[PDB]
């Protein structure tokens, strides 16, 4: 579940549904989904605040969390309509904000927790990349050509243009041999 | 050291944990309940109604898994475990569980 | 688009062609045909990718050079600035 | 040696640090993470060496230098400031702390951050750090003065968004950025009104010859402001901005993302000293400074007091530490109003001293929890981390300022020269009596709840760390490094806190001068105490022994030894009141 | 202006492994010259520069 | 630790690696621009020292 | 929200050479990106006199009379400077039009 | 140039020096530290020759070498702002010219 | 600029932990009305030290 | 946290031993000391220090504090 309470400019409100129902849109959520997610909310709250916590006493926990199990055994076997389901709803709710602590911890596996996202992963296409053929080798002709294609040379990484005319070794024989030849042949 | 050749990802079984182990601990733990009558008829196809398992008595089961296995469960997968096998999967595929 | 020549005449690529080899026999009726040239690159096995491979000592003895010729320039124009024709050592300095 | 009391090695040593430091920021590619660990640490340990030998020198005789490296900018018309040092008493003074504290959190930080794949990187930025804060405390002159302020606020901007790859992290940095935006506005406006005046920046030269233009003004478009006034104005609006005094400490906290080696460097002494430092810097003008007499104890009391509740109440250990510095920070502040220039070094050093190596602790502790800094999550970590536990112990006795302790003093030091002359003194006394007191909750609450509560945390932990195939000579849950680091550090300490000590609480004054004309009579106090200071002073004494045995008998739980513990507590009492008679009267 | 040129054609024939592959078969006079002289021709052009700020020809030594 | 493995038998402790610039180690192009560059770097560090220090 | 169906892009000159660096590979673009990208450039005022109002209408009066208020704080700084003979803020006229290092010799 | 300090008398420094007290005197700089003495471009060839051959060996076993070469500029480089700073005439608070 | 773009978790450029707490306003109420009491607690500090 | 692969062409600095590390320290360290070195003793020669214990400084002499004729 992701941990973005408060790195996103939210209201109260929003941050109340969120806290009490995995969304913030509980309207959109079945009786049983609604219920079932305010008993996880709430035992999740208060085992944060009776069993790590600061002076915790495991008896008072389970006499809470006996009580707590009964009112939502009573709620869900409610009507979604009934104003007794709802009266459960507010009082759970305001439970839900009287502990509220803005010190949350929040565990380590969630999306936004304090220590997520510290290492950038690289996906294959990055580890199998190598344009100079150092590590991997590297064609001369730069490429496979598929059919139906062109043969054309790979695009460089460095496109500098800064270049010169073609450089050739000093005292280069460069006569046309092929034509002086046949010349000479007749 | 590295071999100083290009190396691609390996996803070997894609578990980060014992599959066998995962599932072993998680019976353990339901069978730990008050409301789930036999231990020995749990099976990794079992669906949480078979065993004697209600909505109330799952939220309380899998909030102690999460805290057993040292990670933390969206409400959306939670909902979307029909029986013991899918929740073993996504325990044991889970990068955190420990 | 680049139009630069790469069969360079200064020198030979560094190169070899036991990697990727051709299959040139055993033909089926479906496969493609096989490639023609297939010759890779070799790197000198001493080449360090995350440095400059530079062994030369052109460059410290041109900025060496530099130094010494800075320092007995102005021993000069020190020596012309007092007078002399080369520095008056005194016999003793003492902290500016 | 004549030739090493003549010509300092101190500079030779600093330079090879620092040169170390850069090239291996720049040619980490040949440096492995060994080598680059190696090259430093015998750098800093050549550093150390010399500085420890000079600090006997310049601190009972009265050895000082001042070094210029040559001439360095042109900054008027035919004017040019050079580089210029000066390691004297006020200089060292905070160079040698901030080097030993360095030293001790390097060789901490290759066990921390043990397998992290950048090891290096937060190596080089600790170096980095230490080096700027060094230079900034050595300054000469306010142009080196000024370059150290903006070095100290760009480093502590790369150890702090360490995790680059976060943009939470991100704004933390950034709070703090713009925090140190504003100091070196305040800084180098202040800095443009003192060579507007005096035409020079040799900081020595301005300690003599301020008090010529105490009869000064300056003409603002409306007002007509006393010179003296504006510039200790902006002088101490910088400082705290730096020191986290109330209102601008909110980027103190927000700072603790950062790595533990980095939060136990800057917030114990280097970066929340520097303020104090620019205070001891330039003390004749805020002896002239009207603003100053007013602003110092006000503010500093109410930062005492607001640091040290907040901190008793925080559950987060890094945050708990992190409000202890805030209230430490006020109670300097106020230190510093008192006039006497000593009980100020004195004070840095314990605070300093005790709060790294608290960081220390902290940090195995958080390492060993999982990245979990919450004790909600922790208990029953005596087994698992004995020598944290013990080390800890001492650590807080020492932090808190408990009875019989060496952080005791610091307090009765500051009580002992406080000035009732004030207008605003009853708050400011309220305030200062009610953050004296706050040290014994959090230390308390921090030990107790770390390591002897009840099993809060998750079972992995517990039952991973105690499985029997790991029964070993070689077992252990933190490294060898760090227990010699923690070991070594409190060792030294000690031994500089009872060096000092003897030198300016002897009846023997041993201290050399610290160039000030300003003299009270707070020491009488302290020399020929009369009666009534002493029951005030047992006032206080009282307050805390009830606070202690509240925090001790008090069962906030249900729990197995609730009647024993009333019938402990009447026991107690009963005990004591007869071993005073006892002692008291009859044999 | 031959200072470098020569610097740019002597050391603009490709890529590292290039120019090193060149230079090693470049005879020892040849390697020699291209490093020598671009450095000689700037070297000359800044002593007659340094030169030219000196007066060292004043009379009234000694 | 427990289970620490050297860097030898570890398969994912790095040597120094990377390409230090983006520039083909086989470039076979006559380019300048690197040359015009240390050019300019060399000329002005030697009309610095045969000019204006002493 | 539905992406952004149409929306300001990139656009080119004819016959423009493109920008081929590290092998020429462009990615697809982000509808959302583009659409802010392009926000701001094309966005205009609906009707007379809505910028007064727009935002608060007491700190766009203020940002208004800004150079009024650096006007005025200039003029009693200047009242400041002539009473007490500080520089004044005039165009001092005190090196008869000769400039700061410059050559001044003849021919012939 | 002036005193700037108020006057004292022979007799008084004469009981002075009778008591044991002695009159401060700037020192000479020490050889090692003098740009001019001989010991100072013997430690400077020692350390360029040392500097050499210390990068022949870092250049055969693949060592960074360019330190070493800053140690041989830096020699030359050292000598023209040591020996060119102590022709100034200004005046720090070590000696009057 | 009022949020720290990110291609992985984009945050706001300002964090509210406090947000039980809806705006600024009644923040200041209720910090007033929680620190009245260490304002008594300090004015008897006061009262004992000054009587004795 | 546990190692994942670095790509090869990168030249960045996560996880990385030198084996010839101790070389690579030894050339590194002790040239930087020569050049700090030199460093100090160029800088020695503009240090100021006061007087040592049992001196006194002649209000009369060259080296005492001088006002200005004006
Ligand atoms: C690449 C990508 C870059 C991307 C950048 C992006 C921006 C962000 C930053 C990224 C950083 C990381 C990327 C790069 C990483 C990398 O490649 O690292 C490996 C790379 C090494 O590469 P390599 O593979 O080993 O190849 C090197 C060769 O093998 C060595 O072979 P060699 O033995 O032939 O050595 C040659 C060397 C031989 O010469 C020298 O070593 C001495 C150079 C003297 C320079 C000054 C000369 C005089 C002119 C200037 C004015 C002086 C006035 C008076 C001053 C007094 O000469 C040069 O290298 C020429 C350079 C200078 C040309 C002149 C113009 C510039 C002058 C200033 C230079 C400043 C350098 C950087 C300083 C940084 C710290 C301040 O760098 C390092 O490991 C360290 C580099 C810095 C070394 C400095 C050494 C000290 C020099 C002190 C000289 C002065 C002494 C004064 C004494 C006291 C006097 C009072
Ligand atoms: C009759 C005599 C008349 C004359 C008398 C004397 C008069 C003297 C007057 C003064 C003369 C001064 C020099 C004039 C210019 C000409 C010098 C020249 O051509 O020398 C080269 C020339 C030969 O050079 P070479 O061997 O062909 O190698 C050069 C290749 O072109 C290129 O080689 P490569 O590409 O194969 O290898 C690359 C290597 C080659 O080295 C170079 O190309 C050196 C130049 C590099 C320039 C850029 C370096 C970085 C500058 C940084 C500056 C500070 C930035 C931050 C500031 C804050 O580059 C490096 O190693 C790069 C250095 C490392 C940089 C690391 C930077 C890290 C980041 C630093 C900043 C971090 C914070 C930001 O020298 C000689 O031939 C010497 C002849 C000696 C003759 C003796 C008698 C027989
Ligand atoms: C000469 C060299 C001396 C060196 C001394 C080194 C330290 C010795 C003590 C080692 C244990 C320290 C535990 C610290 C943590 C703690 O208190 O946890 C609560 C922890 C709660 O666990 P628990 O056992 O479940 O508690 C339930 C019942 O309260 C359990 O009740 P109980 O029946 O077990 O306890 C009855 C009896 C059990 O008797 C013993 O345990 C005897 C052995 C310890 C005798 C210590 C001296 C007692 C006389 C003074 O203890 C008492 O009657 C203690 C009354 C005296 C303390 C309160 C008033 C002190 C006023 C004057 C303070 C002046 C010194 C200030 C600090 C100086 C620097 C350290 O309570 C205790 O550990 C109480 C026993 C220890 C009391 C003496 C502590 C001395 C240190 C100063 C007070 C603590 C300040 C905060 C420090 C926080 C860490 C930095
Ligand atoms: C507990 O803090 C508080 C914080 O944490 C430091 C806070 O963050 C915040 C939250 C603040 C914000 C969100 C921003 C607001 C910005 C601020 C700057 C507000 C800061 C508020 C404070 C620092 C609290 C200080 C205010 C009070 C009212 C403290 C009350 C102190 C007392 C009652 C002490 C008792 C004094 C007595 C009895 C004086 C009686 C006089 C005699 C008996 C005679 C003897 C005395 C003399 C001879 C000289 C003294 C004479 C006078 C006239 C001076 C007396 C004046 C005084 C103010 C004492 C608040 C509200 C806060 O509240
Ligand atoms: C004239 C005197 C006026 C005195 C005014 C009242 C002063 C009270 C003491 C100072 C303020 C303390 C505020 C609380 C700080 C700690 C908060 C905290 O975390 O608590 C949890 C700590 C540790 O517990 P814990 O954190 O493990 O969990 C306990 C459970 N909860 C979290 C719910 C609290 O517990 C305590 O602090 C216990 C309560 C302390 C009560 C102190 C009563 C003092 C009575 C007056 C004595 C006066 C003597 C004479 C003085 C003469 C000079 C003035
Ligand atoms: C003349 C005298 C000049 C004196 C001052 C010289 C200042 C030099 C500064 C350092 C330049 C190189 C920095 C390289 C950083 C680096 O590689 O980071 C790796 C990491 C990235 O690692 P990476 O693995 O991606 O890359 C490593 C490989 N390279 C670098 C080749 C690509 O960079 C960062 O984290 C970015 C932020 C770096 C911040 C560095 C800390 C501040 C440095 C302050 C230096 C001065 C402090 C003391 C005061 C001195 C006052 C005189
Ligand atoms: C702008 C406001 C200008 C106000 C008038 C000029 C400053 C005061 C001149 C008279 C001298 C004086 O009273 O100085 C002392 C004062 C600090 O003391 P203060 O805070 O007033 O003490 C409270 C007393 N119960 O000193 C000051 O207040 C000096 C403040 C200087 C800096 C003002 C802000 C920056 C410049 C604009
Ligand atoms: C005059 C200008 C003075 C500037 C410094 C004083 C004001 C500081 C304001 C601090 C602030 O608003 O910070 C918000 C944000 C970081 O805050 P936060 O979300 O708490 O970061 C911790 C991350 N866990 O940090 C930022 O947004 C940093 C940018 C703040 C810009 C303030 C502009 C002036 C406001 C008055
Ligand atoms: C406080 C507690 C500090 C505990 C440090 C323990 C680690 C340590 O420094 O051990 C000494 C080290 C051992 O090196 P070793 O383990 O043999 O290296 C394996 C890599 N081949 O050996 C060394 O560090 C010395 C090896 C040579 C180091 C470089 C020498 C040239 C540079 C010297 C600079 C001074």
């Amino acid at each position: 579940s992701k941990a973005y309470y408060f790195v996103k400019n939210f209201s109260w409100a929003e941050v109340s549904n969120l806290l009490c129902y995995g969304t913030k849109y509980p309207t959109v959520l079945n009786h049983q989904q609604k219920v079932t997610r305010l008993y996880r909310a709430t035992l999740r709250r208060v085992y944060a605040h009776q069993v790590e916590g600061y002076k915790t006493d495991f008896k008072q926990y389970n006499e809470n969390i006996t009580d707590i199990g009964k009112d939502f055994n009573k709620m869900l076997a409610l009507k979604p309509e009934s104003l007794e389901l709802q009266a459960y709803f507010k009082k759970y709710e305001d439970l839900q904000e009287e502990l509220f602590d803005p010190a949350m911890i929040i565990d380590e596996s969630r999306p936004y927790a304090a220590s997520s996202g510290r290492y950038y992963i690289f996906d294959d296409y990055l580890l199998k990349f190598d344009p100079f053929g150092f590590y991997s080798p590297k064609l001369l002709s730069e490429n496979r050509p598929e059919e139906a294609m062109p043969f054309y040379e790979d695009y460089p990484q460095n496109d500098s243009h800064w270049n010169l005319w073609e450089q050739f070794p000093e005292d280069f024989e460069d006569s046309n041999a092929e034509r002086e030849a046949i010349l000479k042949s007749n | 050291y590295a071999p100083q050749k290009v190396v691609l990802r390996n996803e070997k079984s894609g578990y980060y944990a014992n599959p066998d182990d995962v599932a072993r601990r998680l019976i353990r733990l339901i069978s730990l309940h008050d409301k789930v009558q036999n231990p020995s008829a749990i099976t990794l196809k079992s669906t949480w109604s078979e065993i004697g398992v209600d909505p109330l008595s799952y939220v309380e089961i899998m909030l102690e898994a999460e805290n057993e296995f040292y990670i933390e469960l969206a409400d959306e997968d939670l909902e979307r475990f029909r029986t013991v096998e899918d929740a073993v999967e996504f325990i044991a595929r889970n990068f955190f569980t420990n | 688009r680049q139009n630069f020549a790469k069969n360079i005449t200064t020198t030979d690529i560094p190169k070899d062609s036991h990697h990727f080899a051709a299959k040139r026999s055993g033909f089926t009726q479906t496969e493609q045909a096989p490639f023609a040239y297939n010759d890779v690159y070799q790197y000198p096995k001493d080449y360090k990718p995350w440095n400059y491979n530079y062994k030369g000592n052109g460059v410290l003895l041109a900025l060496f050079l530099g130094s010494a010729f800075s320092l007995v320039a102005y021993e000069r124009s020190y020596a012309s600035k007092t007078g002399r024709y080369q520095r008056k050592v005194q016999q003793n300095y003492y902290q500016i | 040696l004549d030739f090493l009391n003549e010509y300092p090695i101190i500079l030779l040593t600093g330079l090879l640090f620092l040169f170390t430091t850069i090239f291996s920021l720049i040619c980490l590619s040949y440096l492995g993470l060994y080598g680059v660990f190696i090259l430093n640490l015998a750098s800093i340990l050549l550093f150390w060496l010399s500085m420890l030998y000079y600090f006997n020198l310049i601190v009972s005789e009265n050895y000082y230098y001042y070094i210029s490296l040559g001439k360095w900018m042109y900054l008027s018309n035919g004017f040019r400031v050079s580089f210029d040092l000066l390691i004297d008493l006020t200089s060292i003074s905070f160079s040698f702390l901030t080097l030993t504290i360095g030293v001790f959190v390097y060789i901490y930080t290759f066990s921390y951050f043990r397998y992290e794949p950048l090891v290096e990187r937060l190596i080089l930025f600790l170096n980095s750090f230490m080096i700027s804060m060094i230079l900034l405390v050595s300054s000469g002159n306010f142009i080196v003065l000024f370059l150290g302020w903006e070095l100290i606020g760009l480093t502590s901007f790369f150890l702090i968004n360490f995790w680059s790859t976060r943009v939470g992290t991100l704004k933390a940095a950034f709070k703090a950025f713009s925090f140190n935006k504003l100091s070196d506005l305040f800084l180098f406006f202040a800095i443009l009104i003192i060579f507007s005046t005096t035409y020079n920046l040799d900081i020595l030269s301005f300690n003599n010859q301020i008090y010529l233009y105490e009869s000064y003004n300056i003409d603002m478009f409306y007002w007509s402001i006393n010179l003296i006034e504006i510039i200790s104005f902006f002088f101490i609006s910088c400082a705290f901005i730096k020191s986290a005094q109330f209102g601008a400490h909110i980027w103190l906290p927000d700072s603790m993302e950062a790595p533990v080696p980095a939060s136990a460097l800057i917030h114990s002494a280097t970066l929340v000293s520097a303020g104090i430092y620019l205070l001891l810097r330039l003390s004749p003008l805020f002896e002239l400074s009207k603003y100053a007499y007013f602003i110092l104890p006000l503010i500093g009391s109410v930062t005492a007091f607001y640091g040290g509740l907040v901190s008793a109440f925080q559950s987060d250990t890094k945050k708990t530490l992190a409000y202890s510095t805030i209230s430490h920070c006020g109670f300097l502040m106020v230190s510093y109003s008192t006039g006497v220039l000593e009980f100020v070094i004195l004070y840095l050093y314990v605070h300093g001293f005790f709060k790294a190596a608290t960081f220390l602790c902290v940090g195995n502790v958080n390492r060993f929890n999982r990245n979990i800094q919450d004790f909600k999550r922790m208990g029953g970590f005596y087994k698992y981390l004995p020598f944290e536990c013990l080390a800890s112990f001492v650590c807080m006795i020492n932090l808190s300022g408990l009875p019989l302790t060496l952080g005791f003093y610091i307090k009765h030091l500051l009580f002992i020269g406080l000035v009732e002359s004030y207008t605003l003194y009853p708050l400011i006394f309220s305030s200062l009596i009610l953050g004296a007191i706050a040290g014994v909750f959090y230390s308390y609450r921090l030990f107790y709840s770390i390591f002897f509560d009840t099993k809060k945390g998750k079972k992995a932990i517990y039952l991973q760390a105690s499985r029997i195939i790991l029964n070993s000579k070689f077992y252990s849950n933190t490294s060898l490094a760090s227990n010699l680091s923690i070991t070594f550090l409190v060792l030294i300490s000690y031994t500089v806190i009872l060096y000092l000590y003897c030198t300016t609480l002897n009846n023997y004054y041993s201290l050399s001068d610290l160039k000030s004309i300003y003299i009270n009579n707070a020491y009488s106090y302290f020399y020929k105490p009369d009666y009534n200071f002493l029951n005030a002073v047992s006032i206080l004494n009282w307050f805390v022994i009830i606070l202690l045995i509240s925090v001790i008998y008090l069962n906030w739980r249900w729990s197995y030894y609730y009647t024993k513990s009333i019938d402990s507590l009447s026991k107690f009492i009963l005990f004591s009141f007869f071993f005073f008679i006892f002692s008291k009267y009859i044999l | 202006v031959v200072g470098v040129l020569v610097y740019i054609f002597f050391n603009s024939v490709g890529g590292m492994i290039i120019r090193s592959r060149i230079k090693a078969a470049q005879p020892n006079p040849n390697q020699v010259k291209v490093l020598v002289m671009p450095f000689v021709a700037l070297g000359v052009s800044l002593v007659i520069s340094r030169a030219g700020i000196n007066g060292d020809d004043f009379g009234y030594k000694g | 630790d427990a289970y620490y493995h050297d860097d030898t038998h570890e398969g994912l402790m790095n040597e120094p690696h990377g390409y230090l610039t983006m520039d083909d180690p086989m470039d076979l192009r006559p380019n300048y621009e690197k040359s015009a560059l240390e050019l300019l770097f060399l000329v002005s560090g030697g009309a610095i020292l045969a000019l204006m220090l002493g | 929200a539905a992406p952004p169906a149409a929306f300001f892009l990139y656009f080119f000159v004819p016959d423009n050479f493109p920008s081929a660096q590290s092998g020429f590979r462009t990615a697809s673009r982000n509808p959302f990106q583009v659409q802010f990208v392009f926000a701001y450039d094309n966005w205009e005022y609906k009707y007379c006199g809505q910028w007064w109002s727009m935002g608060s209408l007491a700190v766009n009066v203020l940002f208004f009379v800004v150079p009024l208020f650096l006007w005025l704080i200039l003029q009693t700084q200047s009242d400041q400077s002539s009473n007490r003979d500080d520089n004044s803020l005039t165009f001092y006229f005190s090196n008869a039009g000769f400039f700061f290092f410059q050559i001044y010799t003849n021919t012939g | 140039m002036q005193n700037a300090y108020p006057e004292i008398t022979d007799q008084h420094r004469e009981f002075l020096k009778k008591q044991g007290l002695k009159v401060y005197e700037p020192k000479p700089l020490p050889d090692q530290i003098n740009p001019f003495s001989k010991t100072y471009w013997i430690t400077n060839a020692f350390i360029i020759g040392v500097s050499f051959l210390a990068r022949r060996h870092a250049l055969k076993v693949g060592a960074p070498r360019i330190f070493w070469s800053g140690c041989i500029v830096g020699v030359p480089l050292a000598a023209i702002i040591s020996r060119g700073k102590s022709d100034q005439l200004d005046e720090l608070v070590g000696a009057r010219k | 600029n009022m949020w720290m773009y990110d291609q992985v978790y984009p945050e706001y450029v300002i964090s509210y932990n406090e947000i039980h707490l809806v705006d600024q306003w009644k923040g200041l109420k209720e910090s007033f009305s929680q620190s009245a009491y260490w304002w008594a607690m300090m004015a008897m500090v006061f009262g004992f030290y000054f009587i004795n | 946290f546990q190692k994942y692969p670095i790509p090869r062409y990168l030249h960045v600095g996560q996880w990385i031993v030198n084996k010839n590390w101790k070389w690579n320290t030894f050339h590194m360290f002790f040239p930087t000391a020569i050049l700090c070195f030199m460093v100090w003793r160029n800088s020695m020669i503009s240090t100021a220090k006061p007087p040592n214990y049992g001196e006194y400084v002649d209000p009369q002499s060259p080296v005492a504090p001088k006002a200005i004729k004006y």
